[PDB]
């Protein structure tokens, strides 16, 4: 039945229900931070789910989950992104502000390659869904239900690629690709300043510039 | 589509270009520090010799790491600084790959190069923390599940080696493209070589995303040294610590 156990339908509504530099963000987030319980709530399946995994589940991924809404949201400006609170914040701002790198990463890996295969709310749900339905999360019951619907929204994600974008056989895949890079930028987000900043030493790559010649 | 005779050949070459990098190496453990039997579960010299034990293999896994590298049409076209980073930041997750593949059920145990059973306490015996022993058997039981073959951990490497992302890529859209033949190559072998389980392939990429995290904790594996006064021999220091 596919779509129907994981209907498209509702997560894009589940998406479309909740819509200096770095303190800026940081509300933005705090004020976001409100929304995922409803968010998730709309998810199918997911308020089926043990009081205490939903809470695991959504401790482990909120960071993820709220980097790819406004990364998404941030389609329509130009080398910045929009917050969830209306504030614009440009690129060189969040350079003077120390944070460059990872801002810089999150618009080549994220705003831009969405804004070029246009990806949809609907396929950002999914991918948010996927991210939601992590079953590596420490503290789980039951890893294998959480696992199950993240397959069952695997399956539901692909029907529609294969559905609304025929002629783009390999959709699914560009849509999967981009949790990797997400997946990394996150980690970083939750970096300690001292991990996050301490910038290293212009590294001489010697040995290994030798060993592709040898 | 199905498997176009372009790939099939990329995937013959491929798995070809494992067996023949995992030869030269098979010659590399003449060259390594043998595993001391010893009974003080924690001397000093136990703990040295076994340290250098692993740090080794370590080395002749980024050596049959970069000979793979230019088996796979395409990446030696690259700015030699791409190459570079693409295997500086690749390897760890390689190796991880490699290790799961070797990975024992029934043993709980991980043999490297054709011998040895090596498990959670040995890995410990070794010098890496509990921290990152877990996480690293438990990616190894859930890629054993999948019992994937030969071809399907070649493409998956090679995926994983050309990441576009990775920190200090030039051309990145070569990168992107160029891993996208991989993709949509295991893609097509997988509907095929595993029909009625359209899942296989999901599950493959996603295995991509457990890579990243894994990578961070190891490097919080590498940190954790800067307080253990025990050393990372040249090679692994040049493409971690830096
Ligand atoms: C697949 O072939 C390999 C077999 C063993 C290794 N060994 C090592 C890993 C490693 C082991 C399993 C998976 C990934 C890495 C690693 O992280 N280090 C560095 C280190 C050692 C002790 C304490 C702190 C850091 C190794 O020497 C590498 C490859
Ligand atoms: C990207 C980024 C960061 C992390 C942001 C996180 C974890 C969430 C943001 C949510 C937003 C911005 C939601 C919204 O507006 O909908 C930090 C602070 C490390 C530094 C600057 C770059």
């Amino acid at each position: 039945s596919a779509n129907e156990d994981m209907p498209v339908e509702r997560i894009l509504e589940a998406e479309l229900a909740v819509e200096d530099p770095v303190t800026n963000i940081c509300q933005a987030a705090d004020k976001q931070l409100f929304t995922l319980v409803e968010w998730a709530k709309r998810i199918p399946h997911f308020s089926e789910l043990p009081l205490d995994d939903q809470v695991i589940l959504l401790r482990a991924g909120w960071n993820e989950l709220l980097i790819a809404s406004f990364s998404h949201r941030s389609i329509a400006v130009k080398d910045g992104i929009l917050l969830a609170t209306g504030l614009h914040v440009h690129r060189n701002s969040a350079h003077s502000a120390g944070v460059g790198a990872i801002f810089d990463r999150v618009l080549t890996e994220l705003v831009s390659k969405m804004r070029d295969m246009q990806m949809d709310k609907t396929e950002l749900g999914c991918l948010r869904a996927i991210v939601l339905f992590n079953p590596d999360s420490k503290g789980l019951s039951n890893p294998a239900e959480v696992e199950a619907l993240r397959e069952k929204v695997y399956a539901s994600l692909e029907a529609y690629c294969k559905h609304k974008y025929p002629e783009q056989p390999g959709r699914f895949a560009k849509l999967l690709l981009r949790l990797p890079a997400l997946r990394s930028i996150g980690l970083k987000c939750l970096e300690h300043l001292f991990f996050f900043k301490l910038i290293g030493d212009t590294p001489i790559d010697t040995f290994l510039m030798e060993m592709l010649e040898a | 589509v199905q498997l176009s005779p372009e790939q099939l050949g990329m995937i013959e070459k491929l798995v070809a270009a494992q067996q023949q990098c995992n030869r030269r190496s098979f010659s590399d453990r003449l060259r390594v520090t043998p595993w001391p039997i010893a009974p003080d579960p924690q001397s000093r010299e136990a703990r040295q010799q076994r340290f250098a034990h692993f740090t080794e293999l370590a080395i002749v896994s980024v050596q049959e790491i970069v000979d793979f590298a230019k088996q796979l049409p395409g990446f030696l076209q690259l700015s030699r600084e791409d190459q570079i980073a693409l295997l500086k930041t690749s390897a760890i997750e390689v190796m991880l790959l490699e290790t799961s593949r070797r990975y024992n059920p029934g043993s709980e145990s991980i043999t490297f190069l054709k011998d040895f059973s090596y498990n959670r306490e040995d890995f410990a015996k070794a010098g890496l923390q509990v921290e990152f022993i877990n996480p690293i058997f438990e990616f190894s039981r859930a890629m054993n599940e999948l019992q994937l073959n030969d071809a399907e951990f070649a493409l998956l490497i090679a995926i994983s080696i050309f990441s576009a992302d990775r920190p200090n890529v030039q051309d990145q859209l070569q990168v992107e493209r160029l891993q996208h033949t991989y993709v949509e190559a295991l893609h097509a072998y997988v509907s095929i070589n595993h029909p009625h389980d359209p899942l296989m392939f999901p599950r493959m990429l996603m295995k991509l995303v457990s890579l990243r995290t894994l990578s961070s904790v190891h490097s919080e594996q590498v940190f954790a040294l800067r307080l253990q006064d025990k050393k990372l021999p040249p090679l692994l220091s040049e493409i971690w610590d830096v």
